[PDB]
RNA sequence: UUUUUUUUUUUU
RNA sequence: UCCGCCGGCACCUUAUGAGAAAUCAAAGUUUUUGGGUUCCGGGGGGAGUAUGGUCGCAAGGCUGAAACUUAAAGGAAUUGAC
RNA sequence: CUGGUAAUUGGAAUGAGUACAAUCUAAAUCCCUUAACGAGGAUCCAUUGGAGGGCAAGUCUGGUGCCAGCAGCCGCGGUAAUUCCAGCUCCAAUAGCGUAAUUUAAGUUGUUGCAGUUAAAAAGCUCGUAGUUGGACUUUGGGAUGUCCCGUUACUUUGAAGAAAUUAGAGUGCUCAAAGCAAGCCUACGCUCUGUAUACAUUAGCAUGGGAUAACAUUAUAGGAU
């Protein structure tokens, strides 16, 4: 949200679920954030480089977090040349 | 569920009209029974005192509530009217002329007094409040 | 003085975390009220809303305890609610103040129409429900004021909302449920996905990951 | 038909919805004492006027900016607020009308102005001076404290020319004392 | 599987 | 015996749902309120009574008030006592 | 220096009243104006309801003792009554306030917008005419540039017309205000052509553009179109 002038007005921008697109609220203590490390040509972890995924409590309580994260990681690894 | 047809306005109107009668307030003011009641739809009514009566207070209270039996002049109906304030029954006599008002709950008993829906406002053309405070004096005749 | 027992408390005492928005972003639980006192303590105000006695029947009579309802807020988008039951009124009030501090949440404020100046009302239509009590907030134009009962009005005032229309259904004379429904309605402000939030989220390191080395000792 | 029946009249205030709000009572008493009002009815009348003006402004602000009705009525309302000193030239938007408080209207009372320019030692002194025909706005004597002074007329406030404080002919008490002292 | 009825009014 | 599809009587687990809860996979998709449609309730009594009509051999059925009276009656669940 | 109190002191101010006079008026009266009078306990003396909670205000003092009484509701009163009868003090409004059909609050009549397992509630079950409701499908696109190419209704847009008064609203110092429709410059033997705007208005009727969503009627025994 912005003013007519163009100033940012919101207190903060909440994160969104990587799978459901839902807004992750401040009291959502079932939500998690995961970093998947990247590997070089020799299968060694490159420090500081990873793909970040966030899951809201709703999807994790449903048990669908595993498959959603698997699909998201597969797509992101295909895009990022991590194989 | 409710009817929602665009051509179903008549049914909705008729259903509301029929169901309004289940409302007690609506039925009271649309049955035309207020004219058969002692006041016949008036705020006040004059009457003649027939007899002083003591009414026992309801549980858990214990008292003798002082009331008067009054006959309304305009229709001859007989009612019970409470006489408020300490010793104000002494200002009432048989065959006296009294102005009667409602007890404040629109035709229902008030407090620990059972079956009394009226109170005395004036006696012999002088308000009971003035008599209680000695502002005025009850006419001798 | 204060000895933090949590990573968040250690970071807040070490000045690594400086704004409540940093904690709100990652949805981290806050389990020490000293965190709130350090972060937004100076601007916070408290108010006891109700002292409610409750009784438990026992073999030798009724054991009476008192329920304290406390509302805290900075009047600038932060508000918290606290409920505590104790044998003594003072202990209940202290516990309720602590719980209200621990439960402070961010409140999103938007514009009714034209977006000039600071936000004055709720961004959208939100509804809260506690027990049978349901509280609905509707955006209102500038100058409409807070059209609400005294309990919701106080809760909204502590949240910094300038004008809003409200409606309530159910047993609003249950003060606890009324205030809790108002609080739930206010919390739901930041959960509604609007077009202005359609932008892709760009994640940032969590405080436990950003300051992992410091917390490693 | 009685032609007098066609004259119309209206109320100027409303009673509070809740009679016994302690905070409302405290605030109202503070305002009444600060401005030396005789009762809560004057404050409620000022509140009624402010509410009417704010409702008109809020209604106008809902219309489209290019709506001719909005343009006309907004200009009229802004001119009205500027004439009576409620709004300053910089405050040239209907939005600033919504930011008007009862204190703004109270500050335009002839009593408050008479106290402020220094013609009275206190707000109550200003009240008694006004109701005793010692004050004039232009060439017209005014004895109504609720008189709302316009910006143009503010600088013309002065003592009545027929009063002891504005001209000659001292009061009856002074004349009686002078006559008594003559012996 | 014998038999076992009752406890003035208000208040704590 | 095994794997499936349709239809049916049910059951078990679960909440991301609802609910005042008890509970409910329909009692969900409801203040973010609108798929179509019938019936039907409006504090507790008086009362399913009076009166009129209608059906019935009868018993009674259907339709169905008012005067008056009253601050609770009532639902779910908690602790204790029994 | 800054504030609050005092039937302590001190002089100032003034209208309620009173009254020459003028003014007003058909004539009077009132208002406005104004000679002479008119305030210290400024006796020129403010009242109506309340003080347990809802709901602002006393665990003050005396009396009564489930009596008398209060109390819209919950409740007070049984010999230590914040609740009755009184004194004091305090609170709300204030020249007003109390008491005895109708609106809101009432999403407790629910079209917007309520309910029907156990709170009041779905007919024992099925059929069924009125009523209400009713699946999909018929011309889209580009080129260009509002314009060119390949039966009856509902509904919506626009316009006319649609008494005033009342409502909203523009202007205007009746001393202010409720009002009213006035009025303003300058004292010119006058002027502002002075103003006395504007908006709103269910349904139904009249005229007009649109042809999505809908309703009624029709289709093939060709007795059809040309
Ligand atoms: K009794
Ligand atoms: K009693
Ligand atoms: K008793
Ligand atoms: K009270
Ligand atoms: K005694
Ligand atoms: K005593
Ligand atoms: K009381
Ligand atoms: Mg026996
Ligand atoms: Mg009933
Ligand atoms: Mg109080
Ligand atoms: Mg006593
Ligand atoms: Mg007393
Ligand atoms: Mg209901
Ligand atoms: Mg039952
Ligand atoms: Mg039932
Ligand atoms: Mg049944
Ligand atoms: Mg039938």
């Amino acid at each position: 949200m912005q003013n007519e002038e163009g100033q940012n007005v919101d207190l903060y921008i909440p994160r969104k679920c990587s799978a459901t697109n839902r807004v992750i609220t401040s009291k959502d203590h079932a939500s998690v954030q995961l970093n998947v490390g990247h590997l070089d040509d020799k299968g060694l972890y490159i420090p500081g480089s990873f793909t970040t995924f966030a899951l809201c409590g709703f999807i994790r309580a449903q048990g669908d977090a595993d498959s959603a994260l698997d699909r998201l990681w597969q797509k992101k690894k295909v895009e990022a040349r991590q194989q | 569920g409710k009817t929602r047809g665009m051509g179903a306005g008549r049914k909705l109107k008729s259903h509301r009209r029929r169901q309004r009668w289940a409302d007690k307030s609506y039925k009271k003011s649309h049955l035309g029974n207020e004219w058969k009641k002692p006041f016949a739809g008036s705020s006040h009514a004059k009457g003649i005192v027939l007899e002083k009566i003591g009414i026992e207070a309801k549980q858990p209270n214990s008292a003798i509530r002082k009331c008067a039996r009054v006959q309304l002049i305009k229709n001859g109906k007989k009612i019970a009217a409470f006489v408020p304030n300490d010793g104000c029954l002494n200002y009432i006599e048989e065959n006296d002329e009294v102005l009667i008002a409602g007890f404040g709950r629109k035709g229902h008993a008030v407090g620990d007094i059972p079956g009394v829906r009226f109170k005395v406002v004036k006696v012999s053309g002088v308000s009971l409040l003035a008599l209680f405070k000695e502002k005025k004096e009850k006419p001798r005749s | 003085k204060w000895v933090p027992v949590t990573k968040l408390g250690r970071l807040v005492k070490d000045n690594k975390i400086r704004s409540l928005e940093q904690i709100y972003l990652h949805s981290l639980p806050i389990k020490e009220f000293q965190i709130i006192d350090t972060l937004i303590g100076p601007s916070l105000k408290d108010e006891v809303m109700k002292i409610m006695p409750v009784q438990k029947q026992t073999r030798a009579g009724q054991r009476t305890r008192f329920k304290a309802f406390v509302v805290v807020g900075d009047g600038n988008g932060h508000v918290g609610l606290g409920v505590k039951c104790s044998k003594e009124v003072a202990t209940a009030i202290r516990g309720a103040i602590i719980l209200a501090k621990l439960s402070v949440i961010p409140v999103r404020r938007g514009y009714w129409g034209n977006k000039i100046g600071k936000p004055h009302t709720v961004p959208c239509k939100v509804t809260g429900k506690c027990g049978s009590v349901t509280v609905r907030m509707v955006p209102a134009p500038r100058g409409a004021g807070i059209v609400a009962a005294r309990v919701p009005k106080k809760v909204l005032q502590f949240a910094g909302i300038e004008d809003v229309f409200t409606s309530s259904r159910g047993s609003t004379k249950t003060l606890g449920n009324f205030v809790k429904a108002t609080f739930d309605c206010l919390m739901k402000t930041y959960g509604f996905l609007t077009p202005d939030f359609w932008k892709e989220t760009r994640f940032t390191k969590s405080p436990f990951q950003e300051y992992a080395d410091i917390l490693s000792k | 038909v009685h032609v007098a029946f066609y004259r119309n009249y209206g109320k100027t205030f409303k009673k509070p919805r809740r009679p016994y709000e302690k905070e409302r009572l405290d605030a109202e008493l503070k305002l009444v004492g600060e401005y030396g009002l005789r009762c809560k009815r004057e404050l409620w009348r000022v509140q009624y006027a402010l509410s009417r003006i704010r409702n008109a402004a809020r209604m106008l602000l809902t219309l489209d900016e290019k709506d001719p009705r909005r343009i006309f009525e907004g200009e009229a309302l802004l001119r009205r607020m500027n004439r009576y000193g409620l709004l300053d030239e910089s405050q040239n938007k209907l939005d600033y009308v919504l930011s008007l408080t009862v204190e703004n209207f109270l500050e335009r009372r002839l009593q408050t102005l008479v106290f402020k320019t220094g013609m009275a030692k206190s707000i109550h002194h200003a009240r008694v001076l006004i109701r005793q025909r010692h004050i004039r706005v232009g060439r017209q004597v005014v004895n109504v404290p609720s008189f709302m002074v316009r910006l143009d007329s503010q600088k013309h406030i002065d003592f009545s020319l027929i009063s002891p404080f504005g001209g000659g002919r001292p009061g009856r008490v002074k004349r009686k004392n002078q006559k008594a002292a003559a012996k």
